[PDB]
RNA sequence: UUGACCUCAAAUCAGGUAGGAGUACCCGCUGAACUUAAGCAUAUCAAUAAGCGGAGGAAAAGAAACCAACCGGGAUUGC
RNA sequence: UUGACAUUGUGAAGAGACAUAGAGGGUGUAGAAUAAGUGGGAGCUUCGGCGCCAGUGAAAUACCACUACCUUUAUAGUUUC
RNA sequence: GAAGACAUUGUCAGGUGGGGAGUUUGGCUGGGGCGGCACAUCUGUUAAACGAUAACGCAGAUGUCCUAAGGGGGGCUCAUG
C-alpha cells in the first residue's frame, strides 16, 4: 500500500477539524472518497464491479424502497420501511413519469427472490440505467437487518467515465473508525483493480461542503 | 553394471589414459645421477658449502604455526642488524628476502643470532692472493639446525581461580556472535534523540 | 589490535610482542606528485570535456546528482567510479561559477 | 524422384504444395513462381 | 503519422513507387485488389449508420 | 484446471478442443492410416465458438490433445445500452460484463428488447473469455 | 568482428551443441593477429611489441615495433642483445609478446588455476598416470 | 635560380637475413565424431584425434597487481 | 528481413509526446435557460436569494469536489519524429 | 560524374527459414498390424472349504462426490400389503 496509515490519520484529523469545529453545518455532512483509475479502458478491459459492506453505517437515514410480497409487506410493516405491493407495481402500468418520479424518489430498492422475476416485467429497464436495481431479499432473512446492511452498502462498478466516488461515512463518526472505514475501501479498490496500486490516478478524500484533500 | 553389497567406485579412467603413464623406472639412476650432480657442483664450488644460510620463520597456517621451519631468505632489516649490507651478504652466501616484513621479535632476534653465528664461523678469503684452503663442509644447514623454541618449563605450581577455560571459550564466541547487533542497538539508542 | 591469548573471539591469537616494520615505497604508488598534478591540470585545461561529461553537467545543472550519478553509473563501470566522477563534474561546476 | 527437386516424387506427377513461393524463400525452395501477385490466366 | 505502422508503409512507398504516376497508381492498385478493400470497408461503415436508421 | 488433457481417438463429434490456444467446436473427424504398418492419423476440423473461424490439425491418435471446459449459462436481459448487456441472475445476481453480440443474433436482440419482449439469453465461458450465443422468450412466467 | 565458423553453408556434421556458425569468437586478440602478419611480412626482424593507434566500424589499426637481430647496434647494447638469441623467433607466434602471454593467461593468482604454466603442460601433468617401482 | 627538410621510390647498388626438412618431447590456433548415459538432444569421449603456425637441447614459466587470515608465509618448475 | 548502437561530421525549419506553473471551454430535441459527465447534497445563503416538493428531460438544476476530453501560454526544461 | 552522413560494414535483438543438420517415432499380444488394456487399482467368481494361484477367462467398476453425505447425542422405524 502506497497510502499509510498515518497520513491517512492526519488528512482525516485535518478534515474534521474544518468540518465541526471551524464551519459547522445543520445537514450531517458525508465523507466521501473520489478515485480516479489511470491507463484504463472502459471498452476494452474487463467492467470490475464489486460489493463491500462497511461495519459501522455511513448514511443511516437514507430513503429505502421494498418491493414485496404480503409476507414481506407485513414483515415491512414491523420494520417501518416503505412498500408497494405486487398489485400496486401492477397498478402503476409501466408509465414513465411515475416510475421515473418513484426512481427519483428512493435510492435503494430491496425486493424479493419470487418477484425479483417480473420487477423488470412490470417496470422496464430504466432502473438498469438510472443504476439503482433492486436487491434480492428472502424469507429467512430480516428485512431491517438488510436495510442496514444496503445503508452501509459500498459498490464500485467501472461503467463508462474512469472516475469513481463513494461515501465513506459520516464526520459525525469517530477518527479510527473513519480512518478504518477508508483503509478498507481502497483496499477493496485495489482489490477489484487488476495490476493493483499502480492503476490508481488519484484518491481523493473529502466532507460535505469540504474541500478536498489528496492521498497519493 | 551395479552389483552386490559393494562400495561405490570413482576410477577415472574413459579417457585415453594409457597415453599418459608414467612409470618411474628411472628412479635409481635418477639417485644416482642425483648424486653425480651434487658432488660435481661440490667439485665447481670447492670451498663452500653447497647452499646458502636460511632463516628461521614460523609456518602460516593455524594447523601449523605450532611449528617453526625454514624460509626463503633473511630480512633487509635482519641484515642491517646483523651488520651488513644485503649485496655483501649474498655474495658471502646469506640468503636474502627482500619481500618478508618483521613483524615478531622473536623471530627478529633469532634471525639475528642466526646471522651472527654465521658471521663467527665463516672464514672469507681474500680476493687476490693465498687462498688458505679450508676441507668444506656441505651443509651449512645441517651446520645451523634450526631449533624448536622451549616454550614452557616441565613443571610448575597450579594457579586456579575459578573460569574452568570452557565458560571463558563460550563467552567468548558469544560476544563475536552478538556484537556488530549491540552497536547497532547502541547507535540506535545514541540517536534515540 | 592486541591478541587475546585464546583461540576464540574477537582478537583471537597468541600475544606476540610486536615490532611494526619500515613502511613499503609501493604502498604509495597511487600518491599524486606536484609535477603530475600540474601536467594532470594543464591537459585538462588543454582538452576541456568529453560529451558525456558535457552531459552530466547539464544533468547536474538540471536533474540532479542522483539522476547524474545513475547515468554516470550507466557510462562507466561501477557506482564509486560514478561518484567519484559526479564530485569531479561539481567542482569543475564550483570553479566555472567562480570563474 | 525428390531428392533432386521441391516438385520430384509421387506416385503421380503433382506439385503436392502451392507452385507460388514466398520473396523470402532460401536457395533451393525458389522453384516455381515466384513472389507472384496472382495466377491463371485473365480474361 | 502518430498512429502505428505509418512509418513502415511510408519507407516502403518512398523506396519503389517514387517514380511513378498516379495513373499508373491506380491501375496498379485495382490490379492488386488493394482498392475494393478500401471500398468495402467504407461500405461497412455506412452500413452502421444505415442500422441505426431502420431501428428509429 | 481451466482445461484438461484428452486423447484424440476419445474425442468425437460436437466436442470442444483447444487448437492453437483458441476454444474450438469441432465439425468434422477423419483417421487415415498413415502406412499399411503404422498407426492411424486423426484429422480435425473444427469452428471457433467465439470468431467463427475455421481450424483444422492433423496429429497422431495416440497424441494427447487439450480440451478446454465451457459453461453455458442461462440469464434475463435488464438493458441494453452502450455495447454491453446486463443480465440477471438466479437469486438476482447481476452482471453487466457481457458485450453485447455485433452480428445479426445481436441486431436481432436489439430489435426484441426495443419492442419490448422478455428474453432469455444464453452466454458461454471458456478460458477465461465470455460471450453471447442465443437467446429466446420466456413462453410461461410473464 | 567475429570470426565466422569456415564450413560449407553452415553445415556442421555433428551433435546441436556444435552447429553453432555466426557468433564464434576467436581466442586470440587482433593485436596478435597484427603483428603476426607482420611477422610474415618481415621475417627477418623480431617483434617487440604493439600498441593501438584508431579503428573504426571495419577495421582496427596497430603499430608494431620491431627489432633487426643482425644489426651490430643490437648485436652489441648488452641491454638488447638477448633478442639475438635463436629461442626467441617468433614470440608474437608462439604467443610470447606481451598480448600473447594476455591471451595465453598466463598470470600469477587463484583466477589462473587452468592456465598458468601452459594449459596443455597442466592438463598433461594432472591427467599423467604416476606408478612408482614400489607401489604407493 | 640555388640549397635544405619531410614523405615516397628505383638500382644485378655495399653487406646481410627469411623460407624447406625433422617434429619423440615443447608453445599456440583450430577442432570432431565413434563411445558412455543400457534410447537420446545438455553432458561424456575431449578443451582429445585429424588440420595449421612457431622453437630448443630442452621448451615454457619465473622474481607477485601472489598465497593467506596465521605467532603469517615469500620467484618459477617437479615429486 | 526488421530494430538499436558504432562507423558519423556539419546546418536550418516543422510537428508530436511527457514533467510542473497557471488559464479559459463544452448548444439534437424538450425543458426558465448552453445538461461534458460522475458522486455527495437538503438545506446553503453574500442577495434573503438560490435550490429542494414541482415543471420538462435518458440524464435537473443550489451549494461542493473529482475525472476525462479540448483549446491555451512559459521553462537555461526533458525529449522523440 | 552520381550518391551522401542515408546506403555499406561490425556487434547484438525479434521474425522467417525441411534449403540444410542432428535425433525420436512405447509395451502386452495364440506372428506382426488394426482392435482392446488383461500397463496403476477395486468387488464377486474361475480357485479345487487356511493362505497363494494363470489366460486378450466370466459379470462389473475407479481417476469422483460430500462442511456434511465428517464427529457426538437424542427421538423414531423402514420396503410392502
Ligand atoms: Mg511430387
Ligand atoms: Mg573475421
Amino acid at each position: 500500500s502506497k497510502i499509510t496509515s498515518s497520513q491517512v490519520r492526519e488528512h482525516v484529523k485535518e478534515l474534521l477539524k474544518y468540518s465541526n469545529e471551524t464551519k459547522k453545518r445543520n445537514f450531517l455532512e458525508t465523507v466521501e472518497l473520489q478515485v480516479g483509475l489511470k491507463n484504463y479502458d472502459p471498452q476494452r478491459d474487463k467492467r470490475f464491479s464489486g460489493s463491500l459492506k462497511l461495519p459501522n453505517c455511513p448514511r443511516p437515514n437514507m430513503s429505502i424502497c421494498i418491493f414485496g410480497d404480503a409476507f414481506d409487506v407485513d414483515r415491512a410493516k414491523s420494520c417501518g420501511v416503505d412498500a408497494m405491493s405486487v398489485d400496486d407495481l401492477k397498478k402503476l402500468n409501466k408509465n414513465k413519469k411515475l416510475i421515473k418520479k418513484l426512481s427519483k424518489k428512493y435510492n435503494a430498492f430491496i425486493a424479493s427472490e419470487v418477484l425479483i422475476k417480473q420487477v423488470p416485467r412490470l417496470l422496464g429497464p430504466q432502473l438498469s440505467k438510472a443504476g439503482k436495481f433492486p436487491t434480492p431479499v428472502s424469507h429467512n432473512d430480516d428485512l431491517y437487518g438488510k436495510v442496514t446492511d444496503v445503508r452501509s452498502t459500498i459498490k464500485f462498478q467501472l461503467k463508462k467515465v474512469l472516475c469513481l466516488a463513494v461515501a465513506v461515512g459520516n464526520v459525525e463518526m469517530e477518527e479510527d473508525v473513519l480512518v478504518n472505514q477508508i483503509l478498507m475501501s481502497v483496499n477493496f479498490f485495489v482489490s477489484l483493480l487488476k495490476k493493483n496500486w499502480q492503476n490508481v490516478g488519484s484518491l481523493v478524500v473529502k466532507s460535505s461542503m469540504g474541500p478536498a484533500f489528496r492521498l497519493y | 553394471a551395479i552389483s552386490k553389497n559393494l562400495p561405490i567406485l570413482k576410477n577415472h579412467f574413459r579417457k585415453h589414459w594409457q597415453e599418459r603413464v608414467k612409470v618411474h623406472f628411472d628412479q635409481a639412476g635418477k639417485k644416482v645421477s642425483r648424486r653425480n650432480a651434487r658432488a660435481t657442483r661440490a667439485a665447481k664450488i670447492a670451498p663452500r658449502p653447497l647452499d646458502l644460510l636460511r632463516p628461521v620463520v614460523r609456518a602460516p597456517t593455524v594447523k601449523y604455526n605450532r611449528k617453526v621451519r625454514a624460509g626463503r631468505g633473511f630480512t633487509l632489516a635482519e641484515v642491517k642488524a646483523a651488520g651488513l649490507t644485503a649485496a655483501y651478504a649474498r655474495t658471502i652466501g646469506i640468503a636474502v628476502d627482500h619481500r618478508r616484513q618483521n613483524r615478531n621479535q622473536e623471530i627478529f632476534d633469532a634471525n639475528v643470532q642466526r646471522l651472527k653465528e654465521y658471521q663467527s664461523k665463516i672464514i672469507v678469503f681474500p680476493r687476490n692472493g693465498k687462498a688458505p684452503e679450508a676441507e668444506q663442509v656441505l651443509s651449512a644447514a645441517a651446520t645451523f639446525p634450526i631449533a624448536q623454541p622451549a616454550t614452557d618449563v616441565e613443571a610448575r605450581a597450579v594457579q586456579d581461580n575459578g573460569e574452568s577455560a570452557f565458560r571463558t571459550l563460550r563467552l567468548a564466541r558469544s560476544e563475536k556472535k552478538f556484537r556488530g547487533i549491540r552497536e547497532k542497538r547502541a547507535r540506535e539508542k545514541a540517536e534515540a534523540e | 589490535t592486541v591478541k587475546t591469548g585464546i583461540a576464540i573471539g574477537l582478537n583471537k591469537g597468541k600475544k606476540v610482542t610486536s615490532m611494526t616494520p619500515a613502511p613499503k615505497i609501493s604502498y604509495k604508488k597511487g600518491a599524486a606528485s606536484n609535477r603530475t598534478k600540474f601536467v594532470r591540470s594543464l591537459v585538462r585545461e588543454i582538452a576541456g570535456l568529453s560529451p558525456y561529461e558535457r552531459r552530466l553537467i547539464d544533468l547536474i545543472r538540471n536533474s540532479g546528482e542522483k539522476r547524474a550519478r545513475k547515468v554516470a553509473k550507466k557510462r562507466l563501470g561501477s557506482f564509486t567510479r560514478a561518484k567519484a566522477k559526479v564530485e569531479e563534474m561539481n567542482n569543475i561546476i564550483a570553479a566555472s561559477r567562480r570563474h | 524422384n525428390p531428392v533432386d527437386h521441391p516438385h520430384g516424387g509421387g506416385n503421380h506427377q503433382h506439385i503436392g504444395k502451392a507452385s507460388t513461393i514466398s520473396r523470402g524463400a532460401v536457395s533451393g525452395q525458389k522453384a516455381g513462381l515466384i513472389a507472384a501477385r496472382r495466377t491463371g490466366l485473365l480474361r | 503519422s502518430n498512429v502505428r505502422g505509418k512509418r513502415g508503409k511510408l519507407k516502403k512507398i518512398q523506396k519503389k513507387y517514387a517514380d511513378q504516376d498516379e495513373t499508373e497508381r491506380l491501375l496498379r492498385l485495382e490490379a492488386l485488389g488493394t482498392l475494393k478493400g478500401i471500398e468495402k470497408q467504407q461500405q461497412r461503415k455506412k452500413e452502421e449508420i444505415m442500422k441505426r436508421e431502420v431501428r428509429e | 484446471s481451466a482445461t484438461y488433457p484428452m486423447q484424440c481417438s476419445a474425442l468425437r463429434k460436437n466436442g470442444f478442443v483447444v487448437i492453437k490456444s483458441r476454444p474450438c467446436k469441432i465439425v468434422d473427424m477423419s483417421t487415415s492410416k498413415t502406412g499399411k504398418h503404422g498407426h492411424a492419423k486423426v484429422h480435425l476440423v473444427a469452428i471457433d465458438i467465439f470468431t467463427g473461424k475455421k481450424l483444422e490439425d492433423l496429429s497422431p491418435s495416440t497424441h494427447n490433445m487439450e480440451v478446454p471446459v465451457v459453461k453455458r449459462n442461462e440469464y434475463q436481459l435488464l438493458d441494453i445500452d452502450d455495447g454491453f448487456l446486463s443480465l440477471m441472475n438466479m437469486d438476482g445476481d447481476t452482471k453487466d460484463d457481457v458485450k453485447a453480440p455485433e452480428g445479426e443474433l445481436g441486431d436481432s436482440l436489439q430489435t426484441a428488447f426495443d419492442e419490448g419482449k422478455d428474453l432469455m439469453v444464453t452466454i458461454i465461458s471458456a478460458m477465461g473469455e465470455e460471450a453471447a450465443i442465443s437467446f429466446k422468450e420466456a413462453a410461461r412466467t410473464d | 568482428g567475429n570470426r565466422k565458423r569456415p564450413v560449407p553453408k553452415g553445415a556442421t556434421y555433428g551433435k546441436p551443441t556444435n552447429q553453432g556458425v555466426n557468433e564464434l569468437k576467436y581466442q586470440r586478440s587482433l593485436r596478435a593477429t597484427a603483428e603476426e602478419r607482420v611477422g610474415r611480412r618481415a621475417a627477418n626482424l623480431r617483434v617487440l611489441n604493439s600498441y593501438w593507434v584508431n579503428q573504426d566500424s571495419t577495421y582496427k589499426y596497430f603499430e608494431v615495433i620491431l627489432v633487426d637481430p643482425q644489426h651490430k647496434a643490437i648485436r652489441r647494447d648488452a641491454r638488447y642483445n638477448w633478442i639475438c638469441d635463436p629461442v626467441h623467433k617468433h614470440r608474437e607466434a608462439r604467443g610470447l609478446t606481451a598480448t600473447g602471454k594476455k591471451s595465453r593467461g598466463i598470470n600469477k593468482g587463484h583466477k589462473f588455476n587452468n592456465t598458468k604454466a601452459g594449459r596443455r603442460k597442466t592438463w598433461k601433468r594432472q591427467n599423467t598416470l604416476s606408478l612408482w617401482r614400489y607401489r604407493k
